[PDB]
């Protein structure tokens, strides 16, 4: 949920803990009925849904699996962006960043999927 | 080196446009009353507040291209063709009425079908003149829809006592509120606040003042989509209430007929003891005082011209008169003695503004389908604030500002002028130096 | 639509002083409107002066101490006006000047970034020379 | 603080022909903050391209642009005598925006 | 969630979980639209929880919060041997919101203290 | 969730199984006649993601495309050798082979799950 | 489809009749399917004479 | 849409003379149709509305 | 419904040639069906001889050189018929014969696996005799 979204990089990077924390509803009690206000429920549910499962699988195809703070073994690429960590954590907010670097992001998906599944295919290997 | 780095949970949103749920009260509409709006069938009830302050985060807020208020809109013109659909149909009263030459009641008689279909029966009621068009002593008369809608009566039981309905967000959006004092919604906004949902706002309708709703903070502002183009309407908000105190005082009578196999028709009736006509009563004082302050305020915005205050011109009864319902029954005060005088002497004594109830309402803005409201049986009596006026200025020195309304969308502008729906994005990426799966 | 209007062409000397007024027909208001000035000398590539932003009003340094930004949105009988004067004009402030527009209303849309942005509509432009 | 140049500063061309021009900067703009502007003789410029390769509403599909770190370029075909003009490419990435150098074009 | 062995202690019960499982409007239609959702919905709640608190799939997750006198104050023995689980989830009733975010803080701090490591 | 590379044996489709994930994304309020197909449609496929993750999740893969379980192998449900079950035999014609003993084998994997998660508790004490 | 019962044993439960809302479904339900049923059919408004 | 290389019948049963036969064809045949004579139109109120 | 009706029944000697044709009342078209040729035995168990799958004719190693095989299908007034042909005909050639069709629309029901199938229906059979 958002919250506290003026504050740099590096500054909402240690309250994430609280983000995470206390609860991270209504809609929940079930109607069975076709009147105005019944189908707008309904629809809100398939919304919800639909937008928490797109996500998770976004998720889990990179070998995240329901962890906040996901690393990878992907390197950096300049063409996505200059600055140094510094210019990127000290004062840039979390929109500016994501505005900044909106070109690059289907590469960046398609680069971890593809890290993800080499790296999955090592491992077969190393067992056998 | 760096290595891309994946976080759930940013803070990161985007403008969007939802399907905003309802949420009532903790009272159930299960009380045997059952209103127009289904307030019962707003089943989530609403359990906290939960807002956060949004802190160095500013906001742009554009009123006039919410998707909040054309929502609203659609679901409340949907809730009413609900509650009417099983009505009664009201088609045989379109009949040629023979009504004394001799508001006003002109009663009437006329011919009508008895339950069994081979018998007729001649019935007499009181009919108010508003709603009986002359059709060319006991001259004919007939009723004003026949030729353009369908008339079906009210249900009885039915209340259109008007309760709060709060809008809410599905998982995944979020509404940001403005917080920011004589905000014009319109322009960056400083102290944006999520908000879980909307407050309370009450689905009321009226045509030349608003009445029922919520005050501002600072002083009175001005809202207007252009403040150049003369066929758009400014709407006021007020920083204080004044009140408006409206009744009805005869003591009539409803007396039902039947129509058809299992079909009442309730006509009025004698009244005992003949009282005047409903009336409003206004304190001039304070209405004279806000009228000012309202002139100062336009004075402020128009080339510090002198401003003058006219009666309507003319158009549907509607536009022309103040337009409510009490307890039921929609009846149109004249309102004059409310807006003449050019400001920029003032009488203190209290205003009474003669009105003129009736019967049959038509659809705002539409082809057909008209309503039938049946009488109460009982005086009524309702008391209320003021907190706007809507108004449209004339012009082709000083201004002509002839009182407007009409527009249904434009009653809860006030009201839903400080939200805003943003879808939230939670996924991101960004460099680090971890490097490990 | 939109549309861009300044004043005619003026012929000034030096140690003297100028006006330019632009006015808008189609921008609701500068609360989320934003309007760049703009220098064309005769030949010579397209110059930035300076611009007011949230009713906030900067200039570059080439300019800063000799130009001045003013601005008022809509009114009762006029459209929404912004006005730059030259103050202690030299004998090089012979060029042509353009009013500009863009759209501020969302973020994500890329015809500004943190003040610094393009520019979506053009004045007809008025002359200056000296 | 951020400069620009472009080439060819004057080139000819012909109706029929495809065009390439290209304006270097001295910074890497991996923001893809460019923008071109073409102006016909005497007239204001227009803006034709936004964030390195959007179309604006209303604009001829031929016009197209490529962003690629420091090598931003514009790619007219087909073009016609409302196509002839000057033309211009702009960064705004850091304070003040500045422009280009201008290139021209002219018939044949 | 296997009804059955809901009688027995909570030892017993425990050791024999071996395995956990496995349009048209009309009045019948939307009834089975609902029932759908209905389903949907409850499965994503636990999981969504369980996830959080890093146990992702495990019936069985080992937690590194320690247990604290003041939600319950017997013995290993005394709960396990004599208390069956409807009686024991009733018992410590009042404490689950106070455990729930004490269990996604704890997983949240593991989860940065591993970024430290990794450099 | 692939079609295409269906023809082709076990040993030239694996190696493209990244691919499959790889190159791609992977993976109402109205009456109207349109608008209820559309919630039907919406609702099939969260729930047949659902139920399929529901069935990878019990043996403790965890959303990872090749998984492996510690699960021997029975000479009752097929008789090939390494070579010939991936070198002339393709998925839907292994699939039709061996469709008798997918019950067997899903309970055997969730059995072999919970007794592997049993063993670990121990080594913690 | 086939059937599943299973025991439980060592557990009793209290039930009241009287409160169940499995009867008040059932009501509803019937109410409903007939009046679907009989709402295409001829209206006979002709017959009360 | 026409077929692509040849004229195709297509039949549920070629032999049952109760079954249509239907015939796609390669290239197209032009139909122009007009009705020549302008009329008008006049509306009658039969009801309320 | 399905069914099967062949030819007549022959006496002939050895160094000729004879044929015996099916037809079914009920197949669609032998584009998804399968006609399998299989000959019964004096005393013993009945033997596979070839079929027509997807229009392409085959015969077990045991016939191959001599037995031929071929189909027609639908037709404005004729069945599918599907016709084998025995060339130099021998003293072991006297048995029944039949023609068997199992159905290939689905690959799933298990009626047939990789062109190894089944018999589902089976004709009346013609003997004969040498
Ligand atoms: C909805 O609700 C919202 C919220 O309430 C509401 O928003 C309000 O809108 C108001 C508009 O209606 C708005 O008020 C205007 O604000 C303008 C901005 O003023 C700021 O900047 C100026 C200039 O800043 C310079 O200079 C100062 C001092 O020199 C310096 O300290 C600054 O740092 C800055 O210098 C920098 O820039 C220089 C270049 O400019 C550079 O050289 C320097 O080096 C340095 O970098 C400041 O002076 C102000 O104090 C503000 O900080 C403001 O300009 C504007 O003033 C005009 O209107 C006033 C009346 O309201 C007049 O009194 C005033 O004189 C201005 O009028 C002149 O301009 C108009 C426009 O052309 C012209 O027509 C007039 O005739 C007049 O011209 C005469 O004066 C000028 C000199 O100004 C001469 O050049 C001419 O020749 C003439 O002699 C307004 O005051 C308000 O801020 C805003 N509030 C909020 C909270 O957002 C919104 O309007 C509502 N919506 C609707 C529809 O109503
Ligand atoms: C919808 O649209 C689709 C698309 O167009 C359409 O599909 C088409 O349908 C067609 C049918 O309508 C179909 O055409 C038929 O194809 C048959 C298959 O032909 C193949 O096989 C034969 C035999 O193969 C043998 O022999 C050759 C040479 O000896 C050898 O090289 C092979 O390897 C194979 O030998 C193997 O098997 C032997 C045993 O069988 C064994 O001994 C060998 O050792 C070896 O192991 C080949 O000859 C072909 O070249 C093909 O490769 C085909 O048989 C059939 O031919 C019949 O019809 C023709 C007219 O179309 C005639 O010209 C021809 O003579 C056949 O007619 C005989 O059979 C009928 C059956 O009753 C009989 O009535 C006739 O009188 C005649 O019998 C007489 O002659 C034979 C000798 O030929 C004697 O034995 C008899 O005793 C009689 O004297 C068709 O040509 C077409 O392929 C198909 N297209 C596609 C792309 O799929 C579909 O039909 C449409 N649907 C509808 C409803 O309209
Ligand atoms: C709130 O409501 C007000 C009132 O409705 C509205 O103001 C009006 O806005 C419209 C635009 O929507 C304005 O119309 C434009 O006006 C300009 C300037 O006209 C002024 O000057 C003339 C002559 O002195 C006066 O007669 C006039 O009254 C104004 O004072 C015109 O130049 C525009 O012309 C364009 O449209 C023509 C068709 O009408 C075309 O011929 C052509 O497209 C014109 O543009 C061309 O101009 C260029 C030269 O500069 C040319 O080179 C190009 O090829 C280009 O195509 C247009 O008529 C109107 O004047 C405004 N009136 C007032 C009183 O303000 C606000 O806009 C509205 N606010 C919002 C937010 O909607
Ligand atoms: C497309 O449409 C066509 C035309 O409608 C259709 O062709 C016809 O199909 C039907 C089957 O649905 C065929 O009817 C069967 O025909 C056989 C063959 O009879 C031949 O010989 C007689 C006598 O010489 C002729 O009169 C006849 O015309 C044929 O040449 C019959 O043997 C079948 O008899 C069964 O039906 C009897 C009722 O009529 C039952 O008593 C009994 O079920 C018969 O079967 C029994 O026979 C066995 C003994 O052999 C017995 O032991 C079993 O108990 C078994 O039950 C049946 O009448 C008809 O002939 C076809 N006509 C033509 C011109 O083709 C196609 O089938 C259709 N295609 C598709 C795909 O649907
Ligand atoms: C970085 O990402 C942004 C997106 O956030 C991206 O901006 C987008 O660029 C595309 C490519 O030009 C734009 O798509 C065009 O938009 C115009 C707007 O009017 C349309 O007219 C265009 O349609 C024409 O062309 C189509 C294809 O030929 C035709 O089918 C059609 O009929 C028209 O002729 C076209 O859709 C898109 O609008 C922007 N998005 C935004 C929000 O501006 C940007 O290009 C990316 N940066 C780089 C360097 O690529
Ligand atoms: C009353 O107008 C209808 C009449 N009849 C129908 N019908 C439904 N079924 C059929 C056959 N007709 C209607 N449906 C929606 C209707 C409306 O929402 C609608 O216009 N307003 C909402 C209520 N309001 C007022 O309170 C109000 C205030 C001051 C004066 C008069 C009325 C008027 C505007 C509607
Ligand atoms: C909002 O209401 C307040 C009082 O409720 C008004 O405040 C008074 O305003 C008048 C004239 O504006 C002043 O003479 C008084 O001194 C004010 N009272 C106080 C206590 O300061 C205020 O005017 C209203 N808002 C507007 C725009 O008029
Ligand atoms: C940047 O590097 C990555 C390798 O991590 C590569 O896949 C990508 O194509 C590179 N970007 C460009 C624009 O070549
Ligand atoms: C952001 O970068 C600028 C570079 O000019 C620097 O001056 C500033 O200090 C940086 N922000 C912070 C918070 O240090
Ligand atoms: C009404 O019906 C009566 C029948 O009882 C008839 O006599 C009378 O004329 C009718 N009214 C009119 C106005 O015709
Ligand atoms: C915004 O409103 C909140 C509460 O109304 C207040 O605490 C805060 O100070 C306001 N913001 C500013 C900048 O004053
Ligand atoms: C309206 O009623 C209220 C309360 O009953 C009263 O205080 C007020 O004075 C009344 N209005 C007038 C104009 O008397
Ligand atoms: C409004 O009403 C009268 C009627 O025309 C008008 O002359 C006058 O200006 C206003 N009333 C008063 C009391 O001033
Ligand atoms: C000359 O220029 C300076 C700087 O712009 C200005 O402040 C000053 O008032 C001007 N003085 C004269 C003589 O005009
Ligand atoms: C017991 O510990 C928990 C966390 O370990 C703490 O929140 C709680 O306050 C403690 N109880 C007491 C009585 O201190
Ligand atoms: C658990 O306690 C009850 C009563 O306190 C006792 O009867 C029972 O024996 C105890 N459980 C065991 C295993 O002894
Ligand atoms: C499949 O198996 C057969 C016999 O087992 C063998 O002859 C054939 O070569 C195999 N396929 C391939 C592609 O090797
Ligand atoms: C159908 O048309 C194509 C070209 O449109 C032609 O080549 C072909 O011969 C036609 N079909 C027949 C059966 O002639
Ligand atoms: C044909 O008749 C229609 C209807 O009267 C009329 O609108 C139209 O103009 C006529 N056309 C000609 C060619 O007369």
């Amino acid at each position: 949920f958002l919250g506290a979204a003026g504050s740099t990089m590096g500054a909402a990077s240690i309250t994430l803990t609280v983000q995470a924390r206390q609860l991270l509803p209504e809609a929940q009690q079930h109607l069975l009925q076709l009147t105005v206000w019944g189908i707008k429920q309904l629809q809100a549910r398939v919304l919800a849904v639909e937008r928490y499962l797109q996500d998770q699988k976004f998720l889990g195809l990179w070998g995240c699996s329901g962890k906040i703070i996901c690393c990878t073994a992907v390197p950096w690429n300049s063409s996505w962006s200059n600055k140094t960590f510094e210019e990127i954590w000290n004062n840039m907010t979390w929109i500016e960043w994501e505005r900044e670097i909106s070109n690059y992001t289907s590469q960046i998906y398609d680069i971890l999927t593809i890290s993800q599944t080499q790296q999955e295919k090592n491992e077969k290997d190393l067992l056998e | 080196n760096l290595w891309v780095t994946v976080y759930y949970g940013v803070p990161v949103w985007r403008d969007a446009d939802t399907t905003l749920f309802c949420a009532s009260d903790a009272k159930a509409y299960e009380t045997e009353v059952h209103n127009v709006w289904a307030t019962h069938a707003c089943v989530p009830t609403d359990p906290n507040p939960q807002e956060m302050h949004l802190k160095n985060v500013t906001e742009n807020f554009n009123m006039w291209k919410n998707n909040m208020v054309e929502q609203m809109h659609e679901d409340i013109i949907s809730l009413w063709d609900q509650s009417l659909k099983p009505c009664v149909k009201l088609t045989p009263l379109c009949v040629t009425l023979n009504c004394t030459s001799a508001d006003d009641v002109r009663n009437c008689s006329f011919n009508m079908t008895t339950e069994l279909r081979d018998k007729q029966q001649k019935v007499y009621a009181l009919f108010y003149k508003l709603d009986i068009v002359p059709i060319d002593n006991f001259s004919e008369y007939r009723l004003i829809n026949c030729n353009t809608s369908v008339i079906k009566q009210a249900c009885p039981k039915v209340s259109f006592d008007p309760i709060p309905i709060h809008y809410c967000t599905p998982a995944g959006y979020a509404i940001l509120r403005c917080n920011d004092k004589k905000f014009n919604g319109t322009g960056p906004c400083k102290n944006v606040s999520s908000v879980q949902c909307t407050h309370g706002i009450k689905p009321v309708v009226s045509t030349q003042l608003l009445l029922n709703g919520s005050l501002a903070e600072e002083g009175i502002i001005i809202r207007s989509e252009n403040l150049t183009n003369n066929a758009k309407t400014i709407i006021v908000h007020f920083n204080e209430s004044v009140k408006i105190n409206c009744t009805r005082p005869s003591n009539n009578t409803r007396t039902g007929i039947h129509i058809g196999p299992g079909q009442v028709f309730y006509k009025t009736g004698d009244i005992i003891g003949d009282i005047r006509k409903a009336y409003c009563n206004i304190s001039g004082a304070q209405w004279h005082k806000v009228l000012g302050r309202v002139a100062n305020k336009l004075k402020e915005h128009f080339n510090n011209k002198t401003i003058v205050f006219k009666p309507s011109s003319g158009g549907d009864p509607e536009i022309t008169m103040h337009s409510f319902n009490c307890r039921g029954e929609f009846f149109y005060c004249n309102t004059t003695k409310l807006f003449n005088s050019t400001w920029g002497t003032r009488d203190n004594g209290t205003i009474t503004i003669p009105c003129r109830i009736k019967q049959i309402i038509n659809m705002w803005q539409g082809v057909g389908q008209a309503m039938y409201a049946p009488p109460i049986k009982g005086v009524i009596k309702c008391l209320s604030n003021i907190t706007g006026i809507l108004l449209t200025r004339d012009g082709g020195n000083n201004e002509t500002f002839r009182p407007g309304g009409g527009d249904m969308r434009d009653n809860w502008r006030n009201e839903l002028y400080k939200y805003k729906v943003v879808q939230i994005e939670p996924l991101g990426i960004a460099p680090t130096k971890c490097k490990r799966r | 639509q939109i549309h861009l209007v300044q004043s005619g062409t003026e012929v000034k000397k030096p140690g003297s002083s100028v006006t330019v007024s632009c006015k808008a027909y189609g921008v609701n208001t500068f609360g989320l409107y934003a309007v760049n000035w703009v220098r064309q000398a005769p030949g010579q590539s397209l110059e930035y002066i300076g611009q007011i932003w949230r009713w906030k009003s900067s200039a570059s340094h080439h300019f800063r101490g000799r130009v001045l930004i003013s601005a008022v949105d809509l009114t009762g009988s006029s459209p929404p006006i912004s006005s730059l004067e030259i103050k202690n004009l030299t004998s090089d402030d012979t060029a042509v000047y353009f009013c500009t527009t863009t759209s501020t209303y969302d973020r994500w849309s890329g015809l500004h970034h943190d003040g610094v942005m393009a520019f979506s509509s053009w004045g007809q432009g008025t002359l200056i020379s000296v | 603080d951020i400069q620009m140049t472009q080439s060819p500063s004057t080139l000819s061309a012909s109706t029929g022909d495809t065009v390439r021009i290209s304006c270097r900067a001295s910074q890497s703009i991996t923001g893809n903050w460019v923008a071109w502007y073409q102006q016909r003789p005497g007239k204001a410029p227009r803006l034709l391209i936004y964030r390195g390769a959007a179309l604006l509403g209303g604009v001829p599909s031929r016009f197209r642009g490529s962003a690629a770190g420091t090598d931003f370029t514009l790619t007219i075909g087909n073009l016609q005598a409302e196509d002839f003009g000057t033309f211009y490419c702009q960064q705004y990435d850091t304070y003040p925006g500045t422009f280009g150098q201008g290139t021209k074009v002219e018939v044949k």
